[PDB]
């Protein structure tokens, strides 16, 4: 269903090391389900994330519950449903970078996923099977709603 | 001195270093009314950075668009801390600071003199380098 | 908790670390170490000693109203099989009533008995000769003597034909605050 | 070839070919006839030589993959390995291949009985070490041992080694921290060990290792309630809330005191040394007041405990030494001339020990600051008069001071002219002298040979700090002094630039 | 040490180089004693134009000037055919000597 990755989010931060930026502000959450570390750029200043919130976060190559590969461009007459109508806050961009804890000889256990959202980043570490669906330049939907 | 003799200059240059600032989100109709000073445009409108609950694309999306081609560069921001590739967030930037741009596409960083400027390695230095000369006047031009 | 085995199994794991994490506390909390009353077997070496040696974080008011349950949890550690585990729980058998541990191993690990022992005479022999705490380093005269015996001198490498030059700047650094003070 | 040549009473015809070729024939008598005549050739090298090259072809095997389905290994393999191990070369490889493949059963079954048979000192035991409890225990009292004997200088050599075996685990640590809490609660010599455990404590405060929650329930502090919780948050933020200080100063002014060993933390002491000598820490006039009353009582008063009772207190010497730390604050905190003046009474504070570190931490939060050298004009800075009058009055601080003050001589001030450069350096070889005059002679001297045998440093300094030492000292010399000195001067590059002839008169003399 | 480490081609340990290289490349390379022999000699090769460019720069300085950037071409020609660094090659070492 083009889900690359889901889970269930607790963040406890907001910029540690400062303010850099009004409109956005760095995100470290922690996951609920499994071990998994996130750094997330949010734009706060429409979509406010106070400290404790849960949220449910979501990544999927396509919006759509059918699998059509979207083409990357803007079509806001769309008709087709979508998974970002449950969903209070979309975000879309690619992946630059795959990490890991691999050796020479050893596979990586502990990926890291940096995505980008339009200068927007996101990093995304922990276990590597979970993660294994990322690969490097590949758009993304960073799909994210509050829970309570 | 095998570097570009020309480059961007003040006002462009502070606005573009205002312009490609991580928290630069533009309507819908601001998009439209830069997208058609674009001489090389396709015609696509990008998809936006953010889809919900506002369409809002970034000033980074805009200078993708910008940006001839597939050219790769990484540049070094002025206000960038040394140490900061030394510890975490190596590559993923707290500050913004570090310019990466991948497949002609500006995915992180604040452009300023370092990166448009004269100096050697610079965009437009790469943009000739790798796309002839007609293509990075376009460049110049599209900036402007 | 979804499962709290597999939650756990997740959080403390991680076979690269066996450190405990500083949001380790968020995790210890009351309802999730009732949870582990049912399934603390099953678990692995690791997480038990990581889960364990979580206990100290929390602080004394948090434990000791509710101390029963971390009661049971060490004695159910008391009948676990990995000799680490079986150790700390017989030391931390008496961590949530006030604090004040066992300090001592006369009823399990019949080897280490030796190593105290074999110690014991050797910290004797060279009481003073080996070193002396840093905190006697801000104490008085009078509290050093009294807390760890007067101090040892230097060794007398040399003799001495005639003093240093500092002494001439400390008199000159002296004089001259004199004069500056009273001008 | 050796075993596949006649299987059966012949057994293939190739393999009696392959036979010829090795059996008892060159494979063998060559074996004998070589192992001779490179001896003869020449020579004890040979077998060495030999045992490297049977040591490159070993380490092939797959030792891991097929003793793990044996489970008996016929009684710890007293057939093969059990006379092995008693080889140096096999026992030390033993360690290097354990480490390739670890979580095995076999490996970590063998490794415990090698440990006691000979092997007390288990050399690379970083990480096998751990994971089992009669080899940690065994080489934990063989490292207790070693420190105890080794004396003062053996600490740095004895820290890394040692501590960082605690490093992969918590576990491996509070046990770590438990039978010499034993030791050190005896009055048997419980100073040393208590001594290494707290260097042990505050190496892994700056291992960022936290220490915080285990040493305060080992030296029976938390007893009550207050005091733990208190001194958790300071010790666990790293920081002065105004809270914890509060209820401190309240709780042991009164008539119930508190172990002392708490309060006279290594960590925390050092944490009221950052938090209060630091130049640009602002206070308000009460809270400082709670700060140096804290300070006083954590080193004036002297207590008896009898583990149920305590019947003892002072407080004029508290008072005292509130003062001092008082008077020494506000000369920290003013900053501003007007700090020459100020040695009339800054010299008494120095008598003090509890300021000693206080100014020595100030000096170094204010020479380590760059251009303040390049701001300086004197033939000597005030500050190092203050190290030197600290160097005269006590000797615990002495290691501090000289690596206070090494750090300052390997220091490269870039902004400074390159005459000044050198003349500071002759400013912190007269504190060099001056602290061998005061009983530092060994670790100044080995910092010495260490700089001029193995470092290339300028020439001229070194020449200056023999001359200044010949010209200071006088004998009687001991021997390990003399040991210790007679290279420097035999290193030639000095001796025909210029007490010479006197010390090589007495030299030969002594040894 | 660094040198040796960072350049030189190992064909003997077969579990990294299964990792970085697809099977029937690694089975060509462990297999051919001649493939062996020239990766060894464009390692002493280079080992050679090390210690001429020592000679030649004793001050050690790297930067130079050069026509053709072999870094970024390098980048653009993984980014132009997708290159996914994860997943083993099928490029034949000795088609690179």
């Amino acid at each position: 269903a083009g889900i690359l990755f889901e889970d269930i989010f607790d963040v406890k931060d907001i910029d540690p090391e400062g303010k850099k930026f009004d409109r956005v502000s760095r995100l470290h959450c922690e996951s609920e389900s499994f071990k998994m570390d996130l750094i997330l750029d949010v734009n706060i200043q429409i979509y406010p994330v106070d400290l404790g919130d849960k949220f449910r976060l979501v990544i999927a190559s396509t919006l759509y519950e059918d699998g059509t590969l979207d083409d990357g461009e803007y079509n806001p007459t769309d008709d087709r449903p979508s998974r970002a109508d449950q969903f209070e806050y979309v975000m879309y961009g690619k992946v630059y970078r795959i990490e890991g804890d691999e050796t020479s000889t050893e596979a990586a256990t502990r990926l890291s996923a940096y995505v980008s959202y339009g200068g927007l980043l996101m990093r995304l570490q922990g276990d590597a099977n979970n993660l294994h669906g990322f690969e490097v330049d590949s758009r993304v939907y960073l799909l994210m709603k509050k829970l309570a | 001195s095998n570097r570009p003799v020309m480059g961007i200059v003040q006002d462009t240059l502070t606005a573009v270093r205002k312009f490609t600032k991580r928290d630069v989100f533009l309507e819908r109709g601001e998009v439209m009314n830069l997208l058609m000073f674009l001489s090389t445009w396709d015609g696509k409108v990008p998809q936006p950075a953010i889809l919900k609950p506002r369409p809002l694309w970034t000033g980074k999306q805009i200078f993708s668009l910008i940006i001839p081609g597939h050219i790769n560069c990484i540049r070094t921001h002025s206000t960038h801390p040394d140490d900061e590739d030394s510890g975490p967030y190596k590559h993923i930037s707290p500050g913004d600071t570090k310019v990466v741009v991948e497949n002609g596409e500006l995915i992180m960083g604040i452009l300023c003199k370092k990166s448009l400027g004269t100096s050697a390695g610079s965009l437009v230095h790469i943009s000739y380098l790798e796309m002839g000369h007609d293509i990075t006047r376009l460049f110049y031009s599209n900036i402007q | 908790e979804s499962d709290t085995g597999l939650w756990l199994h997740n959080k403390l794991g991680a076979t690269d670390e066996l450190w405990a994490p500083p949001s380790i506390a968020s995790l210890l909390t009351a309802a999730v170490i009732d949870n582990i009353r049912l399934c603390f077997h099953g678990l692995s070496s690791a997480v038990k000693l990581k889960l364990l040696l979580g206990t100290l974080h929390l602080p004394r008011r948090t434990v000791d109203e509710m101390k029963g349950a971390l009661m049971e949890i060490i004695q159910l550690a008391s009948l676990d099989s990995d000799p680490w585990v079986l150790m700390v729980a017989d030391i931390l058998k008496s961590f949530p009533d006030t604090g004040s541990l066992n300090l001592e191993l006369e009823e399990q690990n019949p080897n280490v008995q030796d190593i105290l022992g074999e110690l014991r005479e050797k910290v004797g022999e060279c009481e003073a000769s080996a070193m002396l705490p840093l905190e006697c380093q801000y104490l008085n005269k009078n509290a050093l003597t009294t807390l760890a015996g007067p101090l040892t001198p230097p060794v007398k490498h040399f003799q001495l034909k005639r003093k240093p030059k500092s002494a001439t700047l400390r008199a000159e650094l002296l004089q001259k605050s004199t004069e500056t003070a009273q001008q | 070839i050796m075993e596949p040549s006649i299987f059966n009473t012949l057994g293939s015809p190739e393999n009696v070919i392959q036979l010829l070729s090795e059996n008892y024939t060159a494979v063998a008598q060559t074996v004998n006839l070589l192992a001779e005549w490179l001896i003869q050739t020449g020579p004890v090298q040979v077998q060495e030589t030999v045992e490297n090259h049977l040591k490159s072809l070993l380490i092939k095997h797959f030792d891991p993959r097929k003793a793990d389905s044996i489970f008996t290994e016929e009684g710890e393999t007293p057939a093969w390995l059990e006379q092995m191990i008693a080889h140096t070369t096999w026992r030390d490889l033993f360690y290097k291949l354990a480490e390739a493949h670890p979580d095995c059963l076999m490996l970590n079954f063998t490794v415990k009985l090698i440990s006691d048979a000979g092997y007390q000192g288990e050399i690379t035991s970083v990480s096998t070490a751990c994971q089992q409890l009669e080899v940690f225990s065994r080489v934990l009292r063989t490292s207790l041992a070693t420190i105890l004997d080794g004396g003062e200088e053996n600490l740095e050599k004895n820290l890394p080694e040692f501590a960082k075996m605690v490093c992969h685990g918590e576990h491996t640590y509070l046990f770590a921290q438990a039978m010499m809490s034993v030791l050190a609660q005896e009055e048997q010599g419980g100073s040393a060990v208590r001594r290494i455990a707290q260097e042990v404590q505050r190496f892994a405060q700056e291992k960022g290792h936290d220490a915080s929650q285990i040493t305060l329930a080992l030296g029976t502090a938390a007893s009550y309630p207050r005091a733990c919780q208190a001194l958790g948050a300071m010790l666990s933020k790293g920081a002065l809330n105004p809270a914890d200080i509060t209820v401190l100063f309240k709780m042991f002014t009164s008539m119930d005191p508190p172990p002392v060993e708490l309060i006279r933390v290594p960590a925390f002491l050092d944490l009221f040394m950052q938090s209060l000598f630091k130049p640009g820490a602002r206070i308000n006039q009460d809270h400082k007041h709670k700060y140096i009353h804290i300070l006083a009582y954590a080193a004036s008063v002297v207590e008896t405990w009898k583990k149920n009772k305590r019947v003892s207190i002072n407080k004029d010497e508290l008072k005292s030494t509130s003062k001092a730390v008082e008077t020494v604050h506000n000369l920290c905190c003013n900053e501003n001339s007007e700090l020459v003046a100020e040695l009339s009474t800054l010299y008494q504070c120095i008598r003090f020990p509890v300021v000693a570190m206080g100014v020595l931490k100030w000096v170094d939060w204010t020479v380590s600051e760059p251009r303040y050298f390049q701001l300086q004009t004197d033939h000597t800075p005030v500050h190092l008069a203050l190290l030197d009058e600290i160097s005269t009055c006590h000797q615990l601080l002495h290691p501090q001071v000289l690596q206070l003050l090494v750090k300052l001589f390997e220091t490269e001030h870039s902004q400074l002219d390159v005459m000044e450069q050198l003349e500071l350096k002759k400013t912190l070889l007269d504190r060099m002298v001056h602290l061998l005059s005061r009983g530092y002679v060994l670790p100044v001297v080995s910092y010495i040979r260490k700089c001029l045998e193995k470092l290339d440093t300028d020439i001229s300094l070194i020449r200056y700090f023999v001359t200044e030492v010949l010209d200071v000292i006088a004998p009687p010399y001991t021997s390990d002094f003399v040991q210790l000195f007679l290279p420097i001067l035999e290193n030639d590059s000095i001796a025909g630039t210029i007490p010479v002839t006197e010390f090589i008169a007495h030299c030969k003399s002594n040894f | 040490k660094a040198f040796e480490k960072k350049f030189r081609f190992d064909y003997t340990n077969e579990r990294a180089l299964r990792r970085t290289l697809q099977e029937d490349l690694v089975k060509d390379v462990l297999s051919n004693a001649h493939i062996q022999n020239e990766l060894e000699r464009e390692f002493e090769r280079m080992r050679e134009d090390r210690e001429v460019l020592r000679v030649i720069f004793p001050t050690g300085d790297s930067k130079v000037v050069l026509p053709c950037n072999l870094l970024r071409m390098i980048w653009n020609a993984q980014k132009i055919f997708h290159i996914n660094p994860r997943l083993p090659s099928d490029l034949h070492p000795i088609k690179v000597v």
